């Protein structure tokens, strides 16, 4: 009596096609569990008919056919976790890609799972520095935070991730175990060559070390594309979950939504606003809500997210943009405009906002940046309101004088992330009006200078106010001197 | 009785019963899960096979699976002991506190009070915030509307109002969080400890809560509304001493509706939502409200998708207000927080009658003057000012200044100003306004009204601006 | 095996089988037809039916008609003896010279190659055209699009990049036209001859020729590109040196999925497009690369209907570029040709550490000029230039002097320019556009600027205009 094929633990395809195999049979299966196709091929069980399964393909359907025997796995579907996976990059189920071997993994660890409640958490205060003034100034991103990069094609999204995870080295390569940040990247519909290119410039950086790089390509299955977010978050939980930090960037949530629609149109659940599913913000909701922060009582550890969304026509305001920006503790956004006019990051100030405030940024930086931003959206309104020198009084002038200065220190170069101490420096500088007088071209060139001095001659300013933290009576007073000679000096 | 699961998709799941058929609302508790898993019945779909949505998670549910019927609409615990307390869309603590020993349940689910059971007093409800109070008072025991776009401060203005008004109360509170940020509801939670309103070692709790984020599945978002609505009944009518209630977002409610309406086999509305968004809106909203047995001041956060103000489920909201605060991007870009327009904000109570006329004739006049500097915006933009009327420039002037005035640093937002948070009495506002319309001012720098108080705050800043 | 036509509704045949059921992606073979028609099966409805979609017209098929599974998907001739041939979706020649003789052939379908198979070397790579080498360099070995609406400049400047770049390039090169016209195949063949790229009397071809045109059926659409994809790729893999790849218009191939996507029982995405069209471009795009094996540079057309670039085929299609060249309406109208958005084309090469800072720095410096000019336009399209600032004035001045230098006559538009085509040297370019930002010519004339090559023409141009 051959019974190795009842069907209640397995099934047989019904049909396949696009994706979606309808097995029949599987009687024991649970929604969501993952089953086994004949070919080594891996399914999910998304639709619990009365008679018959509907399976989300992990894969080629072309090794699938009508008829063939599927197995259950009994498991909810999840995936190699833990500091094995640093400096490797593995697809959208964990499985290696860089040809480097199987990985150590000895935890795993479903893909979704709920995102810790009220209690286990507390206040994000711990900043996470970018290496970018811009942000790190105007919208402070602390850890257990979630704060969305957008803008249109070429804006300039993912080079804010890659400065953000090279700047890291600082403190991974040093001491205090917690102050270190790992990082993960998801590549998410993107292309193979750019990935590969993606993780060169990483180990050139010598930031592979700590990074994991989950990918999901263009020619990866819609539900890999699908998945590949909730496995990347799952491997960053484990850091958060055993008191270590992590930083996940989601590049970028634009594709695997579609992704999203596709799978679910293909198993015929009704398309919604958009084409996509009517449950598309709970698709993005449940992935963010991961990213926290822990109390002490759970480890202090934390899950810092940067997810990745693509506008069309600079419109913020559209669905899926809004959709995502409501679910975030703020965004950063890029304009074109910006961009091409010399302003790069081409950070949009007015538009961009952190949820987190000055509590994640350090004193040193609250005490230069604290009023800054307010500032720089009154500056842009007189900038537009006086277009035409409409009898402009002082307090206007001197506003102009300064939003000018203000916005050519905000401006910054690719791969060079700065030091919280250097930044503070540098905006020290225009905040304090030191610089109302230089001419706005001169800016940028002063910068470099200055920065230059200080770095090599004055560390012990450097380190003091990068120790303390803070910006103290007498480091405010060496300072003052600092700039003030120096720029003598320089406008000789 | 006791049914089968025999389909399941999504949060969705329908069920077969042998004998007995539960009745449409009852909740239905599945066998064999760690955790408790309630469903809700929503349709009888014919051939004793019943579908329901899920208030949780449905993965490992398996075809077969056990379920029992209730035998009645979901109940939670109700009364004083849920005070201090955090609470699930099934009445489970998730405070990790223990039991809520209650010594009454209710269900979630009744009817709105009747039409002879409504009431018509309307006192004005101070707050402090210059321009709600100025152009679009909150009225005690009113419905009370926030509404916003995606990062307005639809929510820190509703953290300064628990500040301003919550925290001198002097009856109960219930805030529920429905579809927002679990952080926000840490932040609050801690917040409201750190400052006695939530009393961890005794019974001098002063508000319940209940919650029900973004991380949870549509059905429970499309329930936690009711069971903060609930709470918050039972001190109005059971014990009746006034209460507030604070829901942030009620959007929630209905973009929940609309994430299983396709699977519940509906046509599909306009802009997608779900054919019963008004009714589904009205059954609720009917309920959050003011008796003659007790009072509701409701204070509800309302998402704007889009931003479009006209979309089908911010649109929808209006009639159910008493007073509504529109917030703007717009003038938030421009950095005058609170982002609220003032061409677009109404309370009920804005009358002659209510609120008097220096009051009245300050807040039209304020409205007038911005009216009449918006219109000439667009104009002096390209045709310059010089061939403006000094009559006219003047306006300019006062609107610019006004537009400043109406800015203030929140108590609740120090963290993004950097300034420390004022809260401006009644009086301070009518006046200040009724100064600077009256040309007491024209000397001072627009500069000066920005991110200030009270206008003695604006004469002071002119001076540490002087130089 | 032999199944037997179920249905039948314009590309979509539906066929059963008895007792073997073919694999997806396998091609049967009707029987009782004056010509082959091959059916690729798409899915397994069940019930031993299969859903395929036809190669050819389906006119004529009977229910119940024969067909045949090859045991096998589309296979076709692949090694040097294509090189010089035209043919078909399936394989088949089309000019009319006899069989195609090979020893190897190749199925359309074939899986993208792997991570550790990409490579990342960034070689510019020069076209002699101002626009494309100033602002958004191609790449050796990358990949490279051209977006354009109806008729702005796609096909042109395909051959002018044919023509500069294909003809001394020593390698292979494989041109596919997919859902483009006929005429056009027929122009380039025999222009192709006259210029001995494709001899018709020795084994000297350099370039093989896949067309599945404006006139097939969507199937055939749907799937010409694979086969010019297949023929690149051995040459790329199969024998080691660089590929030059062509197609004109990638965007014929998504519009074809979307013909049959109904058909094939779908529920449509946005706009009416198949909920598979990222997926289909993916598998697709992933297979136009370059590897350590071999090297393939190519160049894509991409039509954007209704000039909507946010159309979801052009959109979608951003992501699989090195570089894009975005044609628009707008400039051509001007009279500017090539009518490239300088503000809107791309380059992963435009870095410094790449293209060098002197290079950068101009790059950057046009765009900043063009972008400064493009806000003040607002202004200037209802009070003029008048109330402008001179310093404001100067920006125009020079902004519309470069504009005007970035246009350029191809030999390939000489009939339509009324002059001579020419090919700027990448130092040229350079260097004209620094002197221009540099306030070197703020004394000559706009006109000077319009159609020229190197600056030096455009100090000349403006001593004949006197
Ligand atoms: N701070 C910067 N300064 C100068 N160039 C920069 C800066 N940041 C990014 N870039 C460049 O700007 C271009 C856009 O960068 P990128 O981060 O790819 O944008 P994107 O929005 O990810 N583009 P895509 O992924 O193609 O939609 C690239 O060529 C970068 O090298
Ligand atoms: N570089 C050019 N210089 C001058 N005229 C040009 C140029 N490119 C295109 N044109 C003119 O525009 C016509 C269309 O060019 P063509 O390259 O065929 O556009 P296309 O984008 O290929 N059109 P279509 O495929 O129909 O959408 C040419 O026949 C010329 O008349
Ligand atoms: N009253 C305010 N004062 C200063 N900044 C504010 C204020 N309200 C909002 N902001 C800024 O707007 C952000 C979003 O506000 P939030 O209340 O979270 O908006 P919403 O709930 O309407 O999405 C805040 O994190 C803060 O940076
Ligand atoms: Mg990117
Ligand atoms: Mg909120
Ligand atoms: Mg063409």
């Amino acid at each position: 009596a051959d019974t190795s094929v009842d069907l209640e633990e397995t099934g047989r395809v019904l049909s396949i096609g696009d994706g979606i195999a309808r097995v029949h049979g599987l009687r024991n299966v649970q929604a969501e569990e993952m089953v086994e196709f004949s070919s080594g091929l891996k399914g999910m069980s998304l639709n619990l008919e009365p008679d018959n399964v509907g399976v989300v393909v992990f894969g080629n359907d072309k090794l699938i056919k009508e008829g063939d025997i599927v197995k259950r796995t009994g498991a909810i579907v999840d995936v190699p976790v833990g500091e094995e996976l640093l400096g490797r990059v593995v697809d959208a189920l964990g499985n290696a890609i860089d040809g480097k071997g199987p990985i150590g993994s000895k935890a795993r660890r479903r893909v979704g799972l709920k995102a810790p409640g009220i209690i286990p958490r507390i206040s994000v205060r711990e900043p996470m520095q970018t290496g970018i003034k811009a942000v790190d100034s105007l919208v402070p991103i602390g850890r257990g935070q979630r704060e969305l990069i957008i803008g249109d094609r070429q804006t300039g999204k993912t080079s804010i991730a890659i400065d953000t995870i090279i700047n890291q080295k600082r403190f991974n390569d040093g001491t205090d175990e917690k102050k270190k940040l790992y990082c993960i990247y998801v590549a998410i519909g993107q292309k193979r060559s750019t990935v590969a290119q993606l993780v060169k410039r990483l180990t050139d950086a010598d930031a592979m070390k700590y990074t994991i790089v989950v990918s999901a390509t263009a020619s990866d299955a819609a539900p890999l594309q699908y998945l590949a977010p909730y496995s990347g978050c799952s491997m960053g939980e484990y850091f958060r979950d055993n008191g270590k930090h992590a930083l996940i960037i989601y590049d970028d949530l634009s594709k695997q939504a579609v992704a999203y629609r596709q799978m679910s149109l293909l198993l015929r659940r009704p398309p919604g606003r958009e084409a996509y599913p009517g449950d598309v913000f709970y698709l993005h909701s449940r992935l963010l809500e991961r990213a926290a922060k822990m109390n002490d009582a759970f480890g202090g550890g934390s899950l810092t997210a940067l997810p990745v969304i693509e506008t069309q026509a600079g419109d913020v305001s559209a669905y899926i943009p809004t959709n995502v920006i409501s679910i975030t503790d703020g965004q950063i956004f890029l304009e074109t405009e910006l961009f091409y006019k010399g302003i790069r990051p081409a950070i949009n100030v007015g538009l961009s906002v952190s949820r987190v405030g000055s509590a994640a940024q350090t004193r040193a930086m609250k005490q230069v940046a604290g009023t800054m931003k307010l500032e720089l959206a009154q500056y842009r309104e007189v900038a537009a309101f006086a277009q035409f020198g409409s009898d402009l009084d002082a307090a206007t002038q001197q506003l102009l004088s300064r939003g000018v200065r203000l916005t050519e220190l905000l401006k910054q170069g690719q791969y060079s992330p700065m030091a919280i101490e250097e930044q503070v420096a540098v905006i020290y500088a225009g905040v304090r009006g030191y610089l109302d007088k230089l001419e706005p071209s001169k800016i940028t060139k002063f910068e470099n200078a200055f920065l230059s001095h200080v770095i090599s001659q004055h560390q012990a300013l450097l380190g003091k106010i990068r120790t303390d933290g803070k910006i103290s009576e007498e480091s405010d007073a060496k300072l003052k001197e600092i700039v003030t000679n120096f720029l003598a000096g320089f406008e000789a | 009785t006791t049914g089968r699961i025999v389909a399941v998709i999504g949060a969705v799941v329908d069920v077969q019963f042998d004998e007995g058929l539960p009745p449409i609302l009852n909740a239905l508790e599945v066998q064999g899960r760690e955790t408790r898993l309630v469903l809700e019945v929503a349709q009888h779909l014919g051939e004793s096979t019943v579908r329901t949505i899920a208030m949780d998670g449905t993965e490992g549910l398996v075809r077969g699976q056990k379920v029992l019927d209730s035998g009645a609409p979901i109940r939670i615990p109700v009364g004083p002991e849920t005070l201090g307390r955090i609470m699930n869309v099934i009445g489970e603590p998730i405070d990790e506190r223990g039991p809520i020993k209650t010594k009454q349940f209710a269900a979630i689910h009744a009817e709105a009070p009747e039409f002879v059971e409504m009431s018509v007093e309307q006192e004005i409800l101070v707050t402090g915030i210059k321009v709600v109070d100025l152009l679009a008072p909150y009225a005690k025991g009113g419905k009370i509307g926030l509404f916003g776009g995606a990062g307005v401060g639809k929510t820190v203005l509703i953290m300064e109002l628990i500040n301003n008004v919550a925290k001198a109360h002097g009856g109960y509170s219930v805030f529920a969080g429905v579809g927002e940020r679990t952080r926000e509801g840490n932040d609050l939670y801690h917040e409201m400890i750190e400052s006695g309103v939530i009393n961890l070692k005794d019974a001098t709790s002063k508000v319940a809560l209940v919650y029900g984020q973004m991380n949870e599945p549509p059905g429970a978002r499309a329930r936690v509304a009711l069971t903060g609505l609930t709470v918050a009944e039972y001190f109005r009518d059971q014990e009746g001493q006034d209460v507030l209630l604070f829901i942030d977002n009620i959007f929630r409610f209905t973009q929940a509706g609309s994430e299983v309406s396709a699977l519940l086999g509906r046509i599909p509305s306009a802009v997608g939502y779900q054919p019963t968004l008004a009714t589904d809106m009205g059954t609720m909203q009917e309920r959050i409200t003011t008796t003659k047995k007790g009072s509701i001041t409701s204070v509800q956060a309302i998402y704007v998708p889009a931003d479009d103000l006209t979309d089908p489920a911010p649109a929808t909201t209006f009639a159910h207000l008493d007073a509504t605060t529109v917030l703007s991007r717009a003038i938030a870009e421009l950095g005058i927080y609170p982002a609220v327009d003032p061409l677009d904000s109404t309370s009920r109570i804005m009358d002659p009658n209510i609120v008097g006329s220096e009051h009245y004739d300050v807040a039209r006049g304020v409205q007038k003057i911005l009216q009449d500097y918006k219109s000439l915006q667009d104009i002096i933009a390209i045709l310059g000012m010089d061939e403006l009327s000094e009559e006219d420039k003047l306006t300019v002037s006062r609107a610019r200044k006004i537009q400043r005035f109406l800015s203030q640093p929140f108590q609740v937002a120090e963290v993004f100003t950097g300034h420390l948070g004022k809260l401006v009495p009644l009086k301070e506002t009518i006046k200040g306004f009724q100064q600077i319309l009256a040309g007491e001012y024209d000397h001072l720098p627009e500069q000066a009204f920005y991110m200030v108080g009270p206008i003695e705050e604006a004469v002071a800043k002119a001076d540490k601006l002087a130089e």
